[PDB]
Parts: C-alpha cells; sequence; structure tokens
C-alpha cells in the first residue's frame, strides 16, 4: 500500500535469500521443525503437495550430503514461497486449543 | 503453557493439597531421623538421651 | 450346563470373622485390612532401623 | 449401541422350539448413535 | 414455555391402596388409550434352597400353560384375541406377570393375572414338557458368554449364600423337581402381602382397586402359620473365577465390589460415578472425543469391543463395577485404565464431569419411565424395595445434593482398598493376577 | 460394636499411603530408641562390671 | 385427586417452500426432535452405493459451526442424545435431551444436516466404520434375507442395501457424501419434528435455518417390481427363508387389508413361550412338522410399492415342507375360508398393536415424522382405527388372492439341499 511496507518486504526477502533453505530446492513449509502440530498438518495433505514435499526434502538431503546447492535459475524465489502448509496447521492448533479451553471447563 | 489455569485445575489442586503436605511431613520427618539431626529432636520429649 | 458349577467350600482357609455365610464381611473389612498391613509396617521399620 | 430391527464376540445359539418365536421378520430399519 | 423442574411437578403421583388381606394396589394415570398391569412378588432364587433351586423359574414356564377356569391354551386364545401382549421375568429378588392391553380390556386382564397367581393347573404332563424345554435353554445359555460370566460373578461374589444361585437352577435339579416342590415353593411365597398389583395408563385408581378386592380377595390371610422367609444377610466373598477356554475369540470379565443396597441413599452418588466412567461398544460414534476417558482410549487404542459399568443392588449388599470384553492381548491395558478411573475419581474427581455425569443419570431417568410398561415395571419393583413410590422431585433432589466432594467420598467408600470380586471367561491368560487386581485398587502415591 | 484397635488403626492411619508412610517414619524414630536403649541394657547386664562403663568410677581422679 | 392435565392437540404446518413442521407440547421433563428426510438408500444409484450408510455413520464428524470435538463434549455434558436411524426411504435425525438444553442440540441438529464438512481425512478416517457397522448388522441372519430379498424383488431403488456394498467400503468419496446432501436435503424433502418444544419456535427454526431449494425434486425413480430369488449357501445350521410379492403402496386402502392379512396368518408372539394357538401359519405348518420352527407373516410398505408373503426358520430338510404348508394355507384365504371372528380378532390385534407402538415419545415421533414425509399430514389413532375397521373380510381375501398369483420373490439362506426354488412350489 505504501513504500514503507515495501522495504519490510525487502528485508525479509533479504532474510528469505541469506536463510538460503531456496538455494536447495525448498520452501518455507518444508523446514518446519514437526512436532504433534505439524505432524498431523502433513498427515491432513493431499496427495500431491504430501509427494511433492517428500521429494524436496529428499532433493535437499541429496544436496547436503555432497554439500552442494541447486544452480541460482532452480532456487526458490522467494515470491513463488507457497506456504501450503500453514492452513492445515493453523487448523491443527485451533483445534488442539479448543480441547484445551474444554479441559479446564 | 497456561493451559493447566482454570475451574478445573484448581479443584484439582486443592484435592491433592492434603495429600502432598502429608509426603513433606515424611520427607522432612524423614530427613530429620535419617541424619539425627539434633536441632529440631530435643523439643519432642521422649526420644531425649544419647 | 454352567449352572452345574458351584465354587468350593474354603472354610478350611477362612479367616475367624468370615465362616458365617450369613453374617456380614463389612464388619470386620477393616480389622482385617488392619492386621497385615500391620504385619508390613513394622517390617519396614525394622528395615529402617 | 448400534441397532437393526425387522420383526413389525459369538452372540447366543438357539435350540428348542420357544426360544425361536418371535425370529422370523415381520421391513428393516438401520439406527446409529453415540 | 415450561422449565425442567417444573415438568417433574406435573407428574401424577402414584395412588396407594392396601386390601384387607395385605395385597398393595399401585396406580399412575396418563390419558393413554393402552395401558399394562401386572403382579409383582417378592420371590427368586434368593428365597430358594439348594434342594429346589430354579423351581420359581419352572413357575415361569407353567404359569402360562394352563388354568383351573381356563386350562390348557386357553389363556393364550383370551389375550392374543383382544389384541394383548402377556410377560414376565424372574430376578433372583423380584417375579413378575404383567400385560399389555387396551384400557378397556382391563378388567379382563385383572381377571387374567388374579386366574394365573391364586388358580394354576400345573398338569403332570405340562411339567415333562417344560422339563426338557429348561435343559435346552440352558444348553442356550451356555453360549451367552455374558449371561455365564455374570452368574459366574454372583457364583463366586457370594459363595455360600442364597445370592450365589443361578436363577434357573442347575440341570440336576430340573430333572427331580416335583410337583410336590413347586406347590410348596407358591403356597410359600405367593401371599397377599408380599406382593403388588401395579398398573400404568389410562386407569382410574378406584377401577383398579375394585377389580383387586374382587379377584385378590380369596388370597391368603396376613397371617401364614408362622413360616415366613426371611432372607438372611449374604456374605460377599473378594475372590476370583476363571473359566480358560482359549478357543473363544474373545474374553469376557466382570469385576465388581459389595454396594450397599436398595434403600440407601448412596446409591445416587455411585450412580453418577458409573456414568462419568459410562459405557461403550465398536459401533458407537463418538470414539476418540467421548469425554469418559475410559471411553476415549479404549476407541483410540482398540482396548475393547464394549465395556459397561453397573450397579446392581440386592436386600443389604449388591454387586458394584463393571464388565467388559475384549482381544486376548488387551485383558490387562482395560482393567489398568478401568481400575485407574475408580482411583482417579476416589481421590480427584472434579466438579465439571460430575455435573456431565448428573445430567446423564437426569437423562437416563426421564427417558426410560417413557411407556406405560416401565412405569408399571417401576410402580410393582419401587414398592417391593422402598415400600412407596420416589417420585421424579424426589429423585432430581437427591441427585443435584451430589458434587466431587460427595463422589469422592462415596466412590472411596465402596472402591478404594476393598477386596473386589473378578470372574474371567474366554481367553484370558492375560487376565491379571488377583493380587495385582487387588493392588489396582489403591495408589501409592495418596 | 466398637471397632478393635486394628480396624481403628486401619481406618486413622494406614488406608492413606501417605500416613501410612508418616507412621513408618515416625514408627522408625521411637522404635529407634526404645530397641537401642533396651537393647545396651541387655548385653551390660549380662557383662555387668566387666567393661569400662562400670570401673569408670574408680579412676576419677 | 391424582389425574394428568389437559392433553394438548399436536400442531402441524406446511410452509410454502414444501417443508413440514409437527410439534407437541407434552410438558415432559424431557423434549425429543426429529429431522426425518426422504434421503434413504433407494435414492442412491449404482454409481454410489453406500453412500447414506457412511452419511449414516457421520453426525459426528465436522461441521462448519461445530467441531467434532464440540459435537461430542456438547451433547454429552448435557446428557443428551444424538441418533441416525435410516429406511430404504428415509433417514431420521433424532435428537433428546432435557427441555431446558433445546437450544444447544437443536444448534448441533441443525450443523450436522444443513452444514457437514466432510474432510478429507475424517470421512477416510470413518471407513472402516462400515464394514464393522455391517458386519455386526449381518451378525443376525434375517438381516441378509431381508436385503437379498429385496435384491431380488426389484430392479432399482428399493433393491439398494441399507448397508454398504463391500466393494465399496474406502471409496466413498467426499464429493459423493457433498452431492447426496445437497440432492436430497431439501426442504420439499424434509420434515421438522417436536415433542416438548413449542410451536412457534420449530417454525422460527424451519424459516430461518430449513428454507434449502434446488437439488432433487422428488424425482419420479418409481422402484420396478421383477421378481426373482437369492439363495446364499452357508453354514448356518438353520435355513431362514422369505417369500413375498407385490403388495401395496402405504397409505391406499389396500395396504389396509394388507396389514389386517398379517394378522390374520401370525406377525408375532403375544405370550411368552406361547403356541401361538391363534397364529394360522404356526398351526398350518405345526401339524405336518414337529420339529423346531417359527413361521410369521411379512409385511412391508412403501411410498410406490409394498411386499406381502411370509418369512421361515427350519431345520435344512424340514425347508420345503415348511414352505409349502406356510404356502397352501395362504391359499385357503385366498379361496375365501375366512371367518369373520378371526378378522375381528386381527383387527384388534393391530388397532391394540398401533397403539402400543405409539405409547412412547420415540414410537410418537418416529411415526409422526414418516407420517409427514409419505402422506403430508397428520392422522390421529382415532382415525386409524376407522380406517381399520374400513377393511372388509373379502379385501383381505382379495389381498390373499393377490400373492397367490402375483410373480414371487424369495430369498433363502442356509444349507439349501432342501430348499425349493419358487419354480418348484
Ligand atoms: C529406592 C528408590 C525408590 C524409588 C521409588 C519410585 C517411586 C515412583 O516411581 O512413584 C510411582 C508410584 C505410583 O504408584 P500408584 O500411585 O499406586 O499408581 C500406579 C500406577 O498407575 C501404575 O501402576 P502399575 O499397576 O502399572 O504398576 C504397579 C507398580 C507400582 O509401584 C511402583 O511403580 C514402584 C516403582 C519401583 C520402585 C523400586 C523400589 C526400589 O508396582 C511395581 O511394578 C513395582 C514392583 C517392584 C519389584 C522390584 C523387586 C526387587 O508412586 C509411589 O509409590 C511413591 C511413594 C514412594 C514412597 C517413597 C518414600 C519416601
Ligand atoms: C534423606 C532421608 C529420607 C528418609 C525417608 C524415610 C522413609 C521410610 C519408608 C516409608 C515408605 C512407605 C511406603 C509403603 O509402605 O508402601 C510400599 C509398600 C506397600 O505395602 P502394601 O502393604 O503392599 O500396601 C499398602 C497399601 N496401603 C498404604 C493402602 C495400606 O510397602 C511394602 O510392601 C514394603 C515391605 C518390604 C520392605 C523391604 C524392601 C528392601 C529390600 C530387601 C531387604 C533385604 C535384603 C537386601
Ligand atoms: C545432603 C546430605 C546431608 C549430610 C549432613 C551430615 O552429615 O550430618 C550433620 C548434621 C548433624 O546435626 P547437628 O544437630 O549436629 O547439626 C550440625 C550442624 N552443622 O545433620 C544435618 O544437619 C542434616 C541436614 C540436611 C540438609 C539437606
Ligand atoms: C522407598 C520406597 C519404595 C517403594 C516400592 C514399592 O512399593 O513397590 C511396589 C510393591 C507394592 O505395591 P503393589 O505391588 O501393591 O502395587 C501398588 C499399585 N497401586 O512393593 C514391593 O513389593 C516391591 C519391593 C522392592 C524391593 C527393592
Amino acid at each position: 500500500v505504501s513504500a514503507s511496507s515495501r522495504w519490510l518486504e525487502g528485508i525479509r526477502k533479504w532474510y528469505y535469500n541469506a536463510a538460503g533453505f531456496n538455494k536447495l530446492g525448498l520452501m518455507r513449509d518444508d523446514t518446519i521443525h514437526e512436532n504433534d502440530d505439524v505432524k498431523e498438518a502433513i498427515r491432513r495433505l493431499p496427495e500431491n503437495l504430501y509427494n511433492d514435499r517428500v521429494f524436496r526434502i529428499k532433493r535437499a538431503l541429496d544436496l547436503s550430503m555432497r554439500q552442494q546447492i541447486l544452480p541460482k535459475e532452480q532456487w526458490t524465489k522467494y515470491e513463488e514461497d507457497k506456504s501450503y502448509l500453514e492452513p492445515y496447521l493453523k487448523e491443527v492448533i485451533r483445534e488442539r486449543k479448543e480441547r484445551e479451553e474444554w479441559a479446564k471447563k | 503453557l497456561t493451559r493447566f489455569l482454570g475451574p478445573r485445575y484448581r479443584q484439582l489442586a486443592r484435592n491433592w493439597v492434603p495429600t502432598a503436605s502429608l509426603w513433606g511431613a515424611v520427607g522432612a520427618v524423614g530427613l530429620v531421623w535419617a541424619t539425627d539431626w539434633r536441632l529440631i529432636l530435643d523439643w519432642v520429649p521422649y526420644i531425649n538421651g544419647k | 450346563s454352567h449352572t452345574d458349577i458351584k465354587v468350593p467350600d474354603f472354610s478350611d482357609y477362612r479367616r475367624p470373622e468370615v465362616l458365617d455365610s450369613t453374617k456380614s464381611s463389612k464388619e470386620s473389612s477393616e480389622a482385617r485390612k488392619g492386621f497385615s498391613y500391620l504385619v508390613t509396617a513394622t517390617t519396614t521399620v525394622g528395615v529402617a532401623y | 449401541r448400534g441397532v437393526a430391527g425387522a420383526l413389525r464376540d459369538l452372540k447366543r445359539s438357539v435350540l428348542c422350539r420357544e426360544s425361536l418365536r418371535g425370529q422370523a421378520a415381520g421391513p428393516l430399519v438401520a439406527s446409529v448413535s453415540l | 414455555t415450561a422449565t425442567y423442574a417444573q415438568a417433574l411437578q406435573s407428574v401424577p403421583e402414584t395412588q396407594v391402596s392396601q386390601l384387607d388381606n395385605g395385597l398393595r394396589v399401585a396406580s399412575e394415570q396418563s390419558s393413554q388409550p393402552t395401558c399394562t398391569v401386572g403382579v409383582w412378588i417378592d420371590a427368586g432364587s434368593r428365597y430358594e434352597s439348594e434342594k429346589n433351586n430354579g423351581a420359581g423359574y419352572f413357575v415361569e414356564h407353567l404359569a402360562f400353560k394352563g388354568t383351573k377356569n381356563r386350562p390348557g391354551n386357553a389363556l393364550e386364545k383370551e389375550v392374543e384375541s383382544m389384541g394383548a401382549h402377556l410377560n414376565a421375568y424372574s430376578t433372583r429378588e423380584h417375579t413378575a406377570y404383567y400385560i399389555k392391553a387396551l384400557s378397556k380390556d382391563l378388567p379382563k386382564a385383572v381377571e387374567l393375572l388374579a386366574d394365573i397367581v391364586q388358580n394354576c393347573s400345573l398338569e403332570d404332563s405340562q411339567i415333562e414338557k417344560e422339563r426338557d424345554v429348561i435343559l435346552q435353554e440352558l444348553q442356550e445359555n451356555d453360549t451367552s458368554m455374558r449371561d455365564v460370566v455374570f452368574n459366574y460373578l454372583h457364583a463366586t461374589a457370594f459363595q455360600g449364600t442364597p445370592l450365589a444361585q443361578s436363577v434357573e437352577g442347575p440341570s440336576e435339579n430340573v430333572r427331580k423337581l416335583s410337583r410336590a416342590d413347586l406347590t410348596e415353593y407358591l403356597s410359600r411365597h405367593y401371599k397377599a402381602p408380599r406382593m403388588v398389583l401395579a398398573a400404568a395408563g389410562g386407569l382410574e385408581h378406584r377401577q383398579l382397586l375394585d377389580l383387586a378386592q374382587k379377584h385378590f380377595s380369596g388370597l391368603s390371610g396376613t397371617y401364614d402359620e408362622d413360616a415366613v422367609p426371611t432372607l438372611s444377610p449374604c456374605r460377599f466373598t473378594g475372590s476370583q473365577i476363571c473359566h480358560r477356554e482359549d478357543g473363544l475369540p474373545l474374553a469376557h470379565v466382570a469385576i465388581a465390589v459389595e454396594g450397599p443396597g436398595w434403600a440407601h441413599p448412596d446409591n445416587v452418588a455411585l450412580q453418577v460415578a458409573n456414568a462419568i466412567i459410562g459405557h461403550y461398544d465398536c459401533t458407537y460414534g463418538g470414539g476418540a472425543h467421548l469425554s469418559s476417558p475410559l471411553a476415549s482410549i479404549a476407541a483410540t487404542n482398540k482396548l475393547c469391543q464394549s465395556f459397561q459399568t453397573f450397579n446392581i443392588c440386592y436386600a443389604d449388599t449388591g454387586l458394584l463395577g463393571a464388565h467388559f470384553v475384549c482381544d486376548h492381548m488387551s485383558i490387562d491395558d482395560m482393567m489398568f485404565v478401568l481400575q485407574g478411573q475408580w482411583m482417579r475419581l476416589c481421590t480427584s474427581a472434579t466438579e465439571s464431569e460430575v455435573l456431565r455425569g448428573k445430567n446423564l443419570l437426569r437423562n437416563a431417568l426421564v427417558s426410560h419411565l417413557d411407556g406405560t410398561t416401565p412405569v408399571c415395571e417401576d410402580i410393582g419393583r419401587s414398592l417391593l424395595t422402598y415400600g412407596r413410590r420416589i417420585p421424579l422431585a424426589e429423585w432430581e433432589s437427591r441427585i443435584a445434593e451430589v458434587d466431587a466432594r460427595v463422589v469422592r467420598e462415596v466412590c472411596s467408600k465402596y472402591f478404594y482398598d476393598q477386596c473386589p470380586a473378578v470372574a474371567g471367561f474366554g481367553p484370558i491368560e492375560q487376565l491379571p493376577d488377583y493380587n495385582r487386581i487387588r493392588s489396582g485398587m489403591f495408589w501409592l502415591r495418596f | 460394636v466398637a471397632p478393635t484397635l486394628t480396624a481403628r488403626l486401619y481406618s486413622l492411619l494406614f488406608r492413606r499411603t501417605s500416613t501410612f508412610a508418616l507412621t513408618i517414619v515416625v514408627g522408625a524414630l521411637f522404635f529407634e530408641r526404645a530397641f537401642d536403649q533396651g537393647a545396651d541394657a541387655i548385653y551390660e547386664h549380662i557383662n555387668e562390671g566387666k567393661l569400662w562403663k562400670h570401673i569408670k568410677h574408680k579412676y576419677e581422679n | 385427586a391424582g389425574v394428568p392435565p389437559h392433553p394438548q392437540d399436536l400442531e402441524f404446518t406446511r410452509l410454502p417452500n414444501g417443508l413440514v413442521i409437527a410439534s407437541l407440547e407434552n410438558y415432559a421433563p424431557a423434549s425429543r426432535i426429529g429431522l426425518f428426510i426422504k434421503a434413504g438408500s433407494r435414492y442412491e444409484n449404482s454409481n454410489n452405493l453406500g453412500t447414506s450408510h457412511l452419511l449414516r455413520l457421520a453426525s459426528s464428524l465436522t461441521t462448519k459451526g461445530a467441531s467434532s470435538f464440540k459435537i461430542t463434549r456438547g451433547i454429552e455434558a448435557v446428557g443428551g442424545k444424538l441418533s441416525v436411524t435410516s429406511t430404504r426411504e428415509n433417514m431420521a435425525y433424532t435428537v433428546e435431551c432435557l427441555r431446558d438444553d433445546v437450544d444447544i442440540l437443536m444448534e448441533f441438529l441443525l450443523n450436522v444436516t444443513t452444514a457437514p464438512e466432510f474432510r478429507r481425512w475424517e470421512v477416510a478416517a470413518l471407513q472402516p466404520q462400515l464394514r464393522i457397522d455391517k458386519a455386526v448388522a449381518l451378525q443376525n441372519p434375517q438381516a441378509h434375507v431381508i436385503e437379498n430379498l429385496h435384491a431380488a424383488a426389484y430392479r432399482n431403488a428399493l433393491a439398494n442395501s441399507l448397508y454398504c456394498p463391500d466393494y465399496r467400503i474406502g471409496k466413498v468419496t467426499p464429493v459423493e457424501l457433498h452431492d447426496y446432501v445437497q440432492n436430497h436435503f431439501t426442504s420439499a424433502r424434509m420434515a421438522l419434528i417436536g415433542l416438548g418444544v413449542s410451536h412457534p419456535v420449530l417454525k422460527q427454526v424451519a424459516e430461518q435455518f430449513l428454507n434449502i431449494r434446488g437439488g432433487l425434486g422428488l424425482s419420479g425413480a418409481k422402484a420396478k417390481y421383477h421378481g426373482g430369488e437369492i439363495r446364499e449357501q452357508n453354514g448356518d445350521s438353520l435355513v431362514h427363508a422369505a417369500l413375498v410379492a407385490e403388495s401395496a403402496a402405504i397409505g391406499s386402502a389396500e395396504a389396509n387389508a394388507f396389514s389386517v392379512l398379517q394378522h390374520v396368518l401370525g406377525a408375532g408372539p403375544h405370550v411368552k413361550r406361547g403356541s401361538n394357538a391363534t397364529s394360522s401359519l404356526y398351526q398350518a405348518v405345526a401339524k405336518g412338522v414337529h420339529q423346531p420352527f417359527d413361521v410369521s407373516a411379512f409385511n412391508a410398505s412403501y411410498s410406490d410399492s409394498g411386499l406381502f408373503g411370509f418369512y421361515t426358520i427350519s431345520q435344512a430338510a424340514s425347508a420345503g415342507d415348511v414352505i409349502k404348508a406356510a404356502y397352501n394355507q395362504v391359499k385357503t384365504i385366498a379361496q375365501g375360508n375366512l371367518s369373520n371372528p378371526d378378522v375381528q380378532a386381527a383387527k384388534n390385534k393391530l388397532k391394540a398393536g398401533y397403539l402400543m407402538s405409539v405409547e412412547s415419545s420415540e414410537g410418537f415421533l418416529d411415526e409422526v415424522g414418516s407420517q409427514a414425509l409419505a402422506a403430508g399430514s397428520y392422522t390421529p389413532p382415532s382415525t386409524v382405527l376407522q380406517q381399520i375397521d374400513a377393511v372388509a373380510d373379502a379385501d383381505v381375501i382379495n389381498a390373499a388372492k393377490k400373492f397367490v398369483s402375483g410373480r414371487k420373490s424369495m430369498a433363502a439362506s442356509g444349507n439349501l439341499g432342501h430348499t425349493p426354488f419358487i419354480d418348484e412350489l
């Protein structure tokens, strides 16, 4: 909407490229630490996203073993990073918080 | 973190309170008896001696 | 045929307070439990000493 | 508890003619609960 | 609109009268075109000796098979032709015969009940017929693991007493019970003061009392020549019975402690506790999300096909506990979780879950007394046990008293550090040893 | 029909594990005094005037 | 004096969108509500068999206003109940609770029926329940006989099973459940029934939350009777068998004649352990059969069809003898050998049985709910008994004539070595 919230994105694009998981062809949600909430969200993914997530992670563990990265052409662009897991994950948390609010009635 | 503060959890606290204060009596008395802590054992009447 | 079953008599092993099949067992439930748990308490006393 | 009615774990066997009356069906219904 | 409290006052009070000979006549009027009337009797296996056990069950087979005024099948014809239904049952303490019929058929229905009780044919040829029938019914019952394991619970828990006996009696007694044994049972136990003529439906209490004085005047007077059955107390025995049978696909377990009795106020609070634990089988919908931890865990981890809590009442005693059905490798886990919930309610019951158990009992009570038959049953039974009808307004009051402190005090009184009775049947190699079961009845942390 | 001593001990001390353990630790404390008191009294009554506790009065000065 | 109050009258309303509301205020301590829908298994086709079964198991799944967790815990906290009963014609969502908590359970009932989400994973976890639920039902040999009986009788619609076919378990999709509720849970197909609730509340609820259009108009997918037979050779100890012919659709006067004919022949026992002296079929079979058996008239009446006949249980060797003895006994009635005292006795049983079936709230609510869907009206019992009394003895005979001469349907299971085919009768 403005120029101030636009360099805010510029420093988030900066941190994104510095974090460097896009150099392994990975997306932000591929790097989330699996807890009980996350393991449930992954369980709920449709077959296409689950299989894609499996291969991207497998491709990255392969690269990490060789201490290599993908060509710059194949890095995950900050603009094209689909937060595919947070919708499922946010509903998992929402359900858990409901149980927790009932548990103290 | 704050899952455990609400109506039911303060009821559980008040249910197990009488028990925990007794296990503190077991431990405290057990600590006095094992180490022969003389500062406490003087006021109790019968054990006074040796 | 499972109604032909009857539990055998245990009077050779029952304690005195129980052999009366027409007297409640709850009248002696606290004295009988207390006697067996008194054995345990005095045992741990000696191990404690 | 689930139900199936129609008269208007090894379960149990039927042998005599007195315990067999009431078994012949007389339209099915299927019910489910919590 | 009307509230729940206001609706409980709107039930008509059961009108109660007593005849000159001892019989008690009780009715709850409604606006129904149908009704049920029946006779409830203080009779059952607990009154029988080992030598005539199973007699009253023999009588049940013969009650509808003929009478002096309507011999043979004449009794079936009369009720079937007026569209009525005729039934009976026998527990260890109570015996009942009742009819469902139109309200206009009440005077004939009362007449038939009177003719069944008083004037019974008992032809020696019908007996020999009903003898082979009962033996077949016994072979049938042997395949109901549920009915077996509860007869086993009674057998071990009340060993040495009349309550240990089954209602049906042993096969040996069936084969030698004579007509003299049966008439002796009837003449002793079927006396006016120990009976209740209960009715429920569209009918004025005046009418029911008139028919009682007409068709039940011939009963035996108040005195009975000094030979009254006085039920002695029945010793409860902490004990265990295991019938190992690995050829059966699923194991049945029943476990209980001694309960107070019929007219003890503790039963209310106990029923609230049993409702928290509740019941379950594999066809329920809730599964993981059920309130009861026992239910939720059993569905999630698949520890059983079904379980149910119970509070079986008798005079000055009872059986309080649970029963379940599971795979042979799940018995230990089921008993662990079961006992853990008993212990948890003894020591740390919370107010919220007790409100749920209270509401579950409220719902269970109203919806059970829905229809002419279950009201007439509650009339008849309640007068043999409480000596009066307890209105729903009173039951609600005895419930609202219950809070978390009440269930903890009441449960500890009957569950905590008490010797249970256990009964097992099926592939029960993994059934925990009795000492392990007995140690599950207390918590070292408490 | 007053409950015997064993029944009143159970109702008051043993039913709860905590109170059951409290009286073990207290039972140990008072048992220790009276046992070493009485036991030592036997060991020396047997060996009266045989060891230093008895002849301590001769060589005071 | 100890008398009951003025019994209020049932109130009834038809909204212009087709929805039906019926309420009664019995001032009872508990309240019962039901949403009856024309969505039974007849409305499945051969590309989505079993959808209405899985739908019947999915009432506790997640809706838009209530998580799966909240439905289960909300209802149980009040001690209430939520049930789903299904016929080949209707589904019935029933709710029970104390009258102070009707607000809560109505909200749950509406979310289940109006706002199910059918989430892909919840549906997936539920498919194994079909196998369990069907396995329990088929523990009764009657269940598979009746299912096979309808599959042999009809070409479509009523041929469909209440229980999901084995090949469909795991394959019922969330889309099929969505389409099924869209096509069948419409105002024109629904009835909202309530005991212990006032009529203005139900009407308000109905106008606000149960105005759903579209889907499928009351389709004329007429059940086409066909006749046939299905034979299941198994290792049961007894042979169960049913023999029927097309009879009469419910509501018509011919159906009342069939109901009366049922109680002439023998529907069920009225006395415990009795010989059933007034059961025409039982005595007919018992004459030439001195082994254990059972026999009962079978009557099933549907919106556009019906099946009538009898149902037999016998030793495998006595199968045909029991069948043929039962059939000849019906032939006797078709030949006009029927006394008038036997009809007045059957009308007594049927009248008495009907009133008994509506003593309780659950039986009363079911009759009102199914009356509303089948007939669009409520018919009090005094008028029902009038319609029964209007049955003449010739109507009963003609009903038995329609059975003898009509194309038959048979289902049997057991050791069928001595169980006749249709053409051998
Ligand atoms: C820093 C200083 C701290 C000092 C702390 C002092 C604390 C002293 C100990 C007190 C703890 C008492 C706990 C307790 O008694 O429970 C343990 C079990 C339970 O006995 P049990 O009668 O099964 O159940 C009692 C149930 N109740 C409470 C409802 C009546 O009781 C028994 O069963 C125990 C009896 C056997 C004891 C022997 C074990 C030692 C190993 C073997 C010794 C000989 C060869 C090495
Ligand atoms: C953690 C190990 C404890 C070891 C203590 C020890 O060895 O014993 C010394 C004192 C003796 O009591 P006191 O009255 O002579 O007092 C002498 C004072 N110096 O006993 C105590 O005071 C017990 C205190 C325990 C606290 C954890
Ligand atoms: C310092 C205190 C340690 C307490 C150990 C303990 O109580 O173990 C369990 C059993 C008795 O409990 P339970 O088996 O009845 O189970 C109760 C279930 N609620 O006791 C024994 O027999 C174990 C012997 C240990 C010897 C090393």
